[PDB]
């Protein structure tokens, strides 16, 4: 994105500053979880394999 | 039931060693079964086992 | 299996076979008393398609129960699949003493040592605990033994203690993932309704001091207790198995503490002090020197 | 001047820089206003069941000359009160009648009517209203149905390309999403060919449809593509070209431009070429016969002599063929453009593949992908065919639907039926091919003008035409079988299926749960929630991962962060503090449209295909006295990229700096220093606490929380009132003044507020009455002190003193320090109600009946039941001890000599009652808190009932009695006026009513008449009051309802409090996680300077790894309230003056930035102020709004004025040891909740439990203390393990052994420490299963 | 969920059972016992003779002062 | 009665009803041998014949228990003492059809009702009162004799003189003939003496 923000956990944040800096987490948290089972299955296959 | 699903004289003994019927129930009869029912006195594991 | 009371309510394949039943009533009605050449001419496909149903509905066609729009789970369907014989039912049972702990911060017990609340304790000590009632003489009878335990008795509490002297137990994470999951400890009675955990097994633990859960397992046979204490017992994994280096890699606070004992501002209060160390502890503590202190000159041995 | 009866009590201290402007919304508006239009007396019949029964209301005869009409229809009034029937536990609602029409006919006349049963109101079904809360009461149970959020219908031209394409393509397709009928999709496939779908089967062809409608392949050729003349006479190759018309392509050869070639052979085309092409006249220039061949015949023609086939449409011209043509048939022969740079057939293409070139054949096609079999019989497929789209009772999508599709036709009118259209299907495959060739842009999935939210009033409206349709069919079949009859329109009416329809909806429906009630804040979200799932959005859990992301338009729809963070994240929206609904399904946003400079305070409501289009600037943007702005280059939104604009360059400007945070995320204060991801954990941890014994109001909030319980209806408004009359610990009486009393009314209000209700979440909600005695109140105050409020806020938690130190392990990552205090005060304490049951069922074997004759018992047992059975009301409760002990009879025994003799010793048991007792549940204890029972009617036992009964029957009464005595003083006191000035003295009359002497005659002309006038009033009200308290006897014992054969079921609830102990789970409003998990006695925890010692101590080494300034930011503002409320309190202990006081208060509430405005010593009285005071015993309650808060400047600033350190740094003494503590540390107050995760359940323990019947294992979750299941996973650990033994006995002691189960028993009771492995029973099973399926098992040796 | 349960109630003989493996007894003995908890009426007394149980024992060495010491 | 009344719906579903089916004629048909198809056709006739079979017994116990059912209102009216000793012939006759032509179809047949299951030969009675208008019902008699046990004699069940002279206050007068004691599992009057 265009516009970066200029500021600190002891500065604040802007309104759109703040509803820009939303996705990134919201996609941690999606990758987390989608990530966790799919790593489970390779192991499981693996596992299965020894 | 009668000659088919949970029927007496197939699949095995009753609860008790008695037999369906009523007759041979006690710890003598072995292996003796009823005339009025033909039930092995026994016990209901055979339900599972047979 | 009845629900209300009055009616048994059976499903699936029996169900089926209820209708197989009929073509099994049907087959001895086509034994006798029917022309089996004139009748299996749509008596047999619907034979062969039901008793496919009975062994497999998946195959063809689609067989639903009373009011619900899902097949038939069939003869071979509860042997294969998350609900079959091949689900967890190989090493999938439910355990005979264990279930849902309750984490917290152990911060006494050295290492060697695991605290759990006693609630739970001689719940699982039962066994030992009725067996020391019986060894010692404290109950003749089982039930003797039955009725004291059940009314509480602070004897039996010391009975359970010096049975859990030499027990350890074993300990284990939600998901478990590394062989780090599980380890083994000497267990120790704590007045609380949740266990005390160590810094040692921490991160090998992977929870983070949250709503969380732990497993707790009993050995029975001496064999077991005595491979727990020889690999499951977390006093060996000192390294990661994997990696090689250490398994227990202290990383808490403790590393901030070492770090402010070993610093020097730039010339503290009695900065050019020198002595021999033995009661450096006295010019700490009671006065005269600080860990954050410069120029301290000791004769080290 | 805030006057705030309700809060002119306490006024929390403010810090919102901003002036505002708007109010919250009405905050419950969402899930009230469908419902209510729902069933809104509307005179066009619009929507909902004016709609929905006006859809299918004819109902009429096969030709049978009679009809189904109905005038109107009424709901009729509640059978049980909302209160009354929970307690009863059926569904409250309203039944529905309409007034029916059976109008019968006679044949051989036009319409001739003949008879009418217009005269019979048919009542096919119940209405269930929507609750003042917009609470569902089905079967009674708290429950509310979630909202839709869905896809809206029209015509939307997808991209549906990428990687799906598996060849590089962009593919461009299109989809018609409509309400109802068929689905419609043309997409464009790697051969560029455009292919018809319908409910996503195999591909039709493009043209089948065009040739199935009526359509010829020269109109679907003259219509789709243009057609030049090619007017070569006399071998000429001369064509009329437009150098605008076609060009760009470079000249081959023969190019001449009108005479004088403007064009050379092999030149590339040139803008000049064009532009001199253009500007000079362009006749019919010659052209080489190689673009001719090249070229295809547009048209199909014939020669002039025979009517031969020779040159066919959609074939390319061939100069053999060509000299054919030109000879025979004519000179000029239509021939396309097709301009392969800027168009392009792709339906000539088409054309060709298509296999039927007639309509019925097309039909056929359509018949045959429809219908797998049965070919049709030319009725069969054009039927199916014109029902699939052209049909009116087929797919008639919506008139919104048709608004989409015109707009995306960008037709000039918007209303159109939901039906199907030519026209309409024409232009939708010319906008698709021309962004095929690239006309426009592709719709977009998280674009808002996309979505739409449908609220619930359409979907019981969807339920009941659903419902009207099935009617309707069985209507036509009675009305014309057996026309010849004059039968009321009730014949067939049968109102089961109708209501079973509508409870199903409501009732069982994925769609609505039972309300969250773990405070007011989580009951006023879940309320307004708004997922996808269900009938509409997602179909799977799975199917999606951008679904869930931050939509650019969704800037001002949902509080960007409320959402849970399981599977589910990013499809669970709030609605957002000021979310409004557009008109047809969408929502909107009010805004300032700013004009001119100045900001204009007038708001409206913003769509998102609006939104894109004006400039709005953001919220942080000063404005000038004037309106004006201050910083000319504002940071303003004009399409989705933010960036300065010029104070002129801007259009609209926002509402509140909340605008973009909702209430499920606007509590939390201290935002901005607030990380993002810690953010969301913390607000989804947020609704989860529970109300304390003690309600400690929430010291520093975002200053809703009034509105959020005012609005939230878990407290009592004072509805039309001016001052109290009574009040009482279990009700308030209120008079109302005579201004606002209504004429013939009591003027007076009973709000009987109900204490220990177990409401939905087994928590315990007692609400507590707020006046203590005749305080004058207006309309609308704040009566009732709710579950966590405290006067009037969300008062969810305690504010718990802390300090800031890591110490002793004990606070190793996340975890708290509550020391022994907080369990001497025991703030915190948790309160719950739970209940249970049992029931008669008058059985074969005999009745089972509350006797308390418990056969073979033991006494103690009975020492707490009634002869009832019962257990009388405040006992106390643990282990199983018996709760309703019901007999049940056996089957009866014969003259049985061993029986015999034993009834003939005991008797009057005989074994004939078996033990149907309830008994108290397994490690559950408690208080019995309250009681009820309902009993199948007739059946009259009533034997500890008719004590509850006559106290229900005594409440009543009395609350009965209070309005008939109101009344009759104030008849009295007439009648007394009127004896007034006749020579009566008021001794006389007081001495006893007599009637006033009977009409002495004191006047004697109207005296008299006015007395019998009042002497018939006052026998009236009498007989009127004995006809109320008689209906509402024979309504209190009206009979309970039993379906389930039984003769009586009584339900006892018992109470619990919990005591906060180590482990246990807390949080923060600063967002952190956290368990309470060292128990420090009192000599322990570390001391203050003044001695003070905190109960707190935190880990803090967590501080940097998420961000969490808020949690500083709250331990600065809580040292700083903290000190102002305990000088305050000092200045109370030596009894300072109310001018001193106030001035101090003055200056205090004076300090800071410029928020708002109030002023003592101007306003509130000494004693109110006095009061303000008394009430201000434990701080200053603080408001720092979210976008908004106070700076950290004014903080410090006011720690001077609070005499403390602006730094906060304070000097610390340890506990332990008594040294001085090193790292002067700030520390301060805190809040902290605790969640609905306590301990109650985790605890967990197991020795020996019951196999299973089939696969024999234990039973799981703690249901009959069960056990959970090991892990595969876990297994293969243990594998890694290489503990034989361990998994072993996992497998075989740990598993289904029942033989070895004993054993093992019998040898660890012996010492013998020995497991058998022998052979799995589930071995022997799965060989079975083998066996019963169509193979033999057989295992070797 | 479903309404599928197992529970295998024990009815007190799985207790007899558990009670006479628990109690040290002989082969001899144990039998006996199980004999003598085997026919047992539904009130708790015992609906055969203790000489119908040393004869359905079969046992020379089986008596009716075992039989009555068992009991 | 959990709404205080509802038709006792003859346990409508559980009622047996054969179904034909065309389909099933045309597998019958596939059972296409002239011997098999006689057989078949003879069965139709046999299953209509026993249709009305089970018709018969459907409405008359449909029929007859309505009737019996008028006698009560709201579910009981008064108990057990709303009917007298019934005539089955007249509930046949009251069919109209096998007019008296006396049966056993609502015999092997029981209405359930609001205090629970009672034989539709319960929906038939026996005459117990003897002087005093009474010449009907063994219920009535049986229940009035009941609320006298409720205050039966504490020495013996209520005496032979005691529960006659209660069944002579209802005006039944069962006399000792049914004083019913024996009957009701009550010994005589001296072996229920006592200690206290």
């Amino acid at each position: 994105i265009e516009t970066p923000i200029t500021a600190n956990f002891r500065e604040g944040l802007n309104v759109l500053q703040y509803f820009i800096s939303t996705h990134g987490a919201r996609k941690g948290l999606a990758d987390t979880a989608l990530k966790t089972a799919n790593s489970g299955y390779l192991t499981r296959r693996l596992v299965d394999v020894a | 039931e009668r000659d088919g699903l949970f029927c007496a004289r197939i699949f095995g003994p009753v609860k008790d060693y008695e037999c369906l019927c009523g007759k041979y129930k006690r710890l003598k009869h072995r292996g003796v079964i009823c005339e009025k029912c033909g039930v092995e006195v026994t016990q209901t594991k055979v339900r599972r086992e047979r | 299996v009845p629900l209300d009371g009055g009616r048994f309510a059976t499903s699936d394949l029996n169900d089926l076979y209820r209708r197989v039943i009929n073509r099994n009533n049907r087959l001895k009605r086509l034994l006798d008393l029917a022309a089996p050449d004139i009748i299996v001419r749509n008596e047999k496909r619907m034979l062969q398609e039901a008793v496919d149903a009975l062994l497999d509905n998946g195959r063809r066609g689609r067989a639903i129960t009373g009011s619900n729009k899902r097949p038939l789970k069939s003869l071979a369907d509860m042997i294969k699949g998350k609900q079959g014989r091949f689900r967890q039912n190989l090493l999938g049972k439910r355990v005979d003493y264990s279930g849902r702990s309750v984490i917290t911060v152990g911060p006494y017990l050295r290492l060697h040592q695991c605290g759990l609340p006693k609630k739970m304790a001689l719940e699982l000590f039962k066994p030992f605990i009725y067996g020391k009632l019986e060894l010692r003489g404290l109950a003749t009878t089982i039930k003797a033994a039955k009725k004291m335990v059940e009314r509480e008795e602070a004897v039996v509490w010391d009975i359970l203690d010096e049975v859990i002297r030499e027990h350890p137990v074993l300990l284990n994470r939600a998901p478990t993932l590394h062989r780090l999951g599980i380890q083994a400890f000497e267990p120790v009675l704590i007045e609380g309704k949740a266990i005390q955990l160590h810094p040692l097994v921490c991160a090998a633990y992977n929870a983070d001091f949250d709503g969380d859960q732990m497993a707790v397992h009993v050995p029975l046979t001496l064999e077991a207790q005595l491979e727990a204490r020889a690999l499951m017992m977390s006093t060996n994994n000192i390294l990661s198995p994997a990696n090689g280096e250490p398994i227990i890699v202290p990383s808490q606070d403790v590393v901030l503490g070492l770090y402010y004992m070993t610093r020097d501002c730039v010339n503290a209060k009695g900065e050019g002090m020198v002595l021999t160390g033995p009661k450096e502890a006295e010019r700490l503590y009671r006065s005269g020197l600080a860990s954050l202190h410069a120029r301290v000159k000791v004769r080290i041995t | 001047m805030v006057y705030s009866y309700t809060e002119k009590k306490r006024i929390r201290k403010d810090f919102g820089k901003r002036p505002q402007v708007l109010d919250v919304p009405y905050l419950l508006s969402i899930q009230l206003d469908s419902f209510q239009k729902f069933i809104e007396q509307d005179p066009e019949g619009q929507y909902g069941l004016e709609a929905a029964f006006r859809s299918v209301f004819p109902i009429q005869s096969y030709s049978g000359n009679s009809e189904l009409q109905y005038v109107s229809y009424r709901l009729g009034e509640p059978v049980f009160d909302v209160q009354e029937c929970q307690i009863r536990g059926v569904t409250y609602s309203a039944p529905l009648r309409v007034k029916l029409r059976l109008v019968i006919y006679e044949r051989e006349a036009p319409e001739g009517t003949v008879k009418d049963i217009k005269e019979q109101e048919v009542y096919m079904g119940e209405i269930p209203l929507m609750t003042d809360n917009g609470t569902f009461v089905i079967n009674g149970t708290e429950r509310v149905i979630v909202s839709q959020l869905h896809r809206s219908p029209g015509v939307f031209f997808d991209s549906d390309k990428g990687k799906t394409h598996s060849s590089g393509k962009v593919l461009y397709n299109a989809r018609i999403i409509p309400y109802r009928g068929s689905w419609l999709d043309f997409e464009f496939d790697p051969k560029d060919n455009l292919f018809v779908r319908i409910d996503r089967r195999r591909k039709l062809p493009a043209t089948i449809i065009l040739r199935a409608l009526n359509y010829t392949t020269e109109q679907i050729l003259d219509l789709f593509f243009e057609k030049v003349i090619f007017e070569i006479r006399d071998n000429k190759l001369q064509m009329e070209l437009v150098p605008e018309r076609l060009r760009g392509e470079t000249a081959s050869f023969d190019i001449e431009a009108n005479g004088k070639v403007y064009v050379e052979k092999g030149r590339r085309i040139t803008a000049r070429h064009i532009r001199q092409l253009e500007k000079d006249d362009v006749k019919l220039i010659e052209v080489p016969v190689e673009y001719i061949a090249g070229k295809v015949v547009a048209k199909d023609y014939i020669d002039e002599s025979t009517g031969e086939l020779i040159c066919a449409a959609n074939m390319e011209l061939s100069l053999d063929l060509l000299a054919k043509l030109s000879q025979s048939g004519h000179k000029r022969i239509e021939t396309l453009f097709t301009n392969d740079l800027d168009h392009g057939p792709y339906i000539s293409e088409t054309l060709r593949v298509d296999p039927t070139n007639d309509r019925l054949s097309a039909l056929v096609e359509i018949y045959r992908m429809m219908r797998p079999g049965e070919p049709p019989t030319r009725e069969a497929a054009e039927s199916l065919f014109e029902n699939l789209f052209f049909s009116e009772d087929r797919y008639d999508l919506s008139a919104v639907g048709r608004m989409k599709f015109n707009r995306s036709l960008l037709r000039e009118e918007i209303e159109g039926s939901g039906i199907l259209s030519k026209d309409d299907i024409i232009d939708v495959m010319k906008k698709l091919i021309d962004i095929r060739n690239g006309k426009g842009e592709v719709d977009d999935i998280d674009h808002l003008g996309n979505r739409r939210i449908r609220s619930v009033g359409e979907m019981a409206e969807n339920q009941f035409r659903v419902g009207l349709v099935r009617v309707e069919r069985a209507v036509k079949e009675r009305l014309s079988l057996g026309d010849l009859d004059t039968l009321m329109p009730q014949d067939m009416i049968n109102a089961k299926p109708i209501s079973a329809a509508v409870k199903e909806f409501f009732g069982s429906s994925q769609l609505s749960q039972f309300m969250d009630q773990n405070n007011p804040l989580s009951e006023i979200t879940h309320k307004r929630r708004i997922s996808a799932l269900g009938p509409g959005g997602l179909t799977r859990e799975r199917a999606g991962f951008e679904v869930r992301d931050v939509h650019p338009t969704h800037y001002g729809r949902v509080c960007p962060i409320e959402t849970p963070e399981g599977p589910n994240i990013g499809l669970i929206n709030s609605l957002s503090v000021y979310a409004q609904t557009n008109e047809y399904g969408f929502l909107e946003t009010p805004y300032r449209k700013v004009t001119d400079g100045v900001v204009t305070d007038e708001i409206h409501y913003l769509s998102a295909i609006e939104e894109g289009n004006y400039v709005i600037a953001q919220a942080n943007s000063n404005l000038d006295e004037e309106g004006h702005f201050v910083e000319d280059l504002v940071t303003c939104r004009s399409k989705g990229e933010s960036s300065l604009f010029s104070r002129d360059q801007v259009d609209y400007m926002d509402v509140s700096t909340q605008q973009v945070v909702s209430v499920g995320a606007s509590l939390i204060p201290f935002l901005e220093h607030d990380d993002a991801n810690r953010a969301l954990m913390g607000a989804n941890m947020q609704r989860q606490a529970v109300p304390t014994l003690r309600a400690d109001k929430p010291l520093v909030g975002t200053g809703m929380e009034r509105a959020v319980a005012v609005d939230s209806g878990v407290t009592a408004v004072a509805k039309r009132g001016g001052v109290v009359q009574y009040v009482d610990a279990s009700r308030i009486v209120i008079k109302v003044n005579e201004d606002e009393m209504y004429p013939g009314e009591a003027g007076i209000d009973i709000y009987n507020l109900t204490k220990y209700t177990r409401s939905n979440q087994n928590t315990c909600i007692n609400q507590m009455p707020c006046v203590s005695l005749g305080e004058p109140v207006e309309r609308g105050d704040v009566l009732a002190d709710g579950p966590s409020t405290d006067l009037g806020e969300l008062a969810l938690g305690q504010n718990m003193r802390v300090a800031f130190m890591p110490w002793n392990g004990y606070n190793f990552e996340d975890s708290i320090l509550v020391s022994e205090r907080v369990v001497q005060e025991d703030r915190f304490t948790t309160i719950h109600i739970q209940e249970l049951a049992c029931v008669s069922r008058d059985t074969k074997l005999g009745p089972e009946e509350i006797t308390a004759d418990i056969p073979n018992v033991g006494e103690a047992a009975l020492s707490k039941l009634d002869e009832s059975g019962i257990v009388y009301i405040g006992a106390e409760v643990t282990g199983g001890d018996i709760l309703v002990g019901k007999v049940t009879p056996k089957g009866e025994t014969q003259l049985t000599p061993e029986e015999k003799l034993l009834r003939a010793i005991f008797g009057e048991k005989a074994s004939d009652v078996k033990d149907s007792s309830l008994r108290v549940p397994n490690g559950v204890s408690g208080t019995v808190i309250d009681v009820q029972v309902f009993t199948r009617d007739g059946v009259e036992k009533d034997k500890r009932a008719l004590e509850i009964e006559e106290m229900q029957l005594k409440q009543a009464k009395k609350d009965l009695s209070e309005e008939l005595q109101i009344l009759e003083a104030g008849l009295f006191s007439r009648i007394r006026a009127v004896l007034v000035a006749g020579g009566v003295e008021a001794e006389k009359l007081d001495k006893l009513p007599r009637d006033r002497w009977l009409e002495l005659g004191l006047t004697d002309e109207e005296k008299q008449n006015q007395l019998e006038q009042l002497a018939e009033q006052y026998d009236e009200l009498k007989h009127e009051f004995e006809k109320k308290l008689e209906a509402k006897r024979r309504k209190i014992t009206q009979g309970d309802d039993l379906a389930p054969g039984v003769l009586k079921i009584v339900k006892v609830y018992l109470a619990v409090k919990r005591r906060i102990q180590p482990g246990d789970k807390m949080a923060g409003r600063h967002g952190n996680k956290g368990v309470i998990s060292k128990i420090n006695p009192i000599e322990d925890m570390p001391y203050d300077e003044n001695g003070t010692p905190v109960d707190i101590v935190l880990n803090p080494l967590g501080v940097p790894s998420r961000m969490n300034i808020g949690q500083i930011l709250e331990t600065h503002l809580g040292m700083a309230a903290k000190g102002i409320g305990d000088k305050i309190n000092a200045m109370l202990k030596q009894q300072q003056e109310v001018a001193k006081l106030r001035e101090f208060i003055q200056r205090a509430y004076d300090l800071g930035a410029d928020v708002r405005q109030k002023v003592d010593l101007s306003t509130f009285s000494d004693e109110e102020v006095m009061r303000l005071a008394e009430n201000l015993r434990k701080g200053m309650p603080i408001a720092t709004p979210v976008f908004d808060g106070a700076k950290e400047a004014e903080i410090k600033e006011l720690l001077k004025l609070g005499d403390l350190p602006t730094s906060g740094q304070i000097r610390l003494y340890d506990g332990r040891t008594g040294e001085q503590f090193e790292r002067p540390v700030t520390v301060g107050y805190m809040y902290m909740l605790k969640l609905n995760h306590l301990v109650d359940d985790k605890m967990h323990a197991r020795s020996t439990g019951s196999y299973s019947l089939v696969t024999q294992q234990p039973l799981g979750g703690k249901a009959q203390f069960g056990g959970q299941r090991f892990g595969e996973m876990e297994v293969w650990a243990l594998e890694a393990y290489g503990a034989a033994y361990t998994l072993q006995e996992m497998l075989t002691v740990k598993s289904d052994d029942v033989n070895g189960r004993t054993k093992m028993y019998k040898n660890i009771v012996d010492g013998n420490h020995q497991m058998e492995p022998g052979m799995p029973e589930s071995f022997n099973v799965l060989l079975k299963e083998i066996r019963s399926l169509g193979i033999n098992i057989e295992l070797e040796d | 969920l479903p309404v599928y349960q197992g529970e295998t109630t024990q009815t007190l003989q799985d207790y007899l059972m558990w009670q006479v493996e628990l109690t040290p007894f002989t082969d001899t003995d144990r039998a006996i016992a199980t004999s003598i908890v085997d026919a047992v009426d539904d009130t708790g007394y015992l609906t055969i003779q203790i000489e119908d149980i040393v004869d359905s024992i079969g046992d020379d060495e089986i008596g009716l002062e075992e039989v009555e010491a068992v009991l | 009665k959990v709404s205080g009344r509802w038709t006792v719906e003859l346990n409508a579903d559980s009622i047996p009803r054969l179904k034909i089916n065309q389909q099933y004629a045309a597998m019958g048909n596939s059972a296409r041998n002239d011997a098999d198809g006689q057989f078949i056709r003879s069965n139709l006739q046999e299953a209509r014949w026993l249709i009305k079979s089970l018709e018969s017994r459907n409405d008359t116990l449909l029929r007859v228990s309505r009737c019996i059912v008028e006698q009560q209102q709201a579910f009981f009216e008064q108990g057990e003492e709303y009917m007298k000793p019934m005539v089955l012939a007249d509930i046949a006759q009251a069919v109209e059809m096998h007019e008296s032509t006396i049966s056993r179809v609502t015999t092997q047949k029981y209405l359930h009702s609001p205090r629970g299951i009672f034989e539709l030969k319960y929906f038939f009675s026996s005459h117990v009162n003897t002087e005093g208008g009474g010449e009907a019902s063994s219920t009535a008699i049986r229940a009035l004799v009941k609320k006298l046990i409720a205050a039966e004699n504490p020495a013996k069940p209520l005496s032979d003189s005691k529960l006659t002279s209660m069944l002579s206050e209802q005006g039944i007068m069962v006399a000792r003939r049914t004083v019913y004691r024996e009957s009701l599992s009550i010994p005589p009057s001296n072996q229920r003496k006592q200690l206290v």
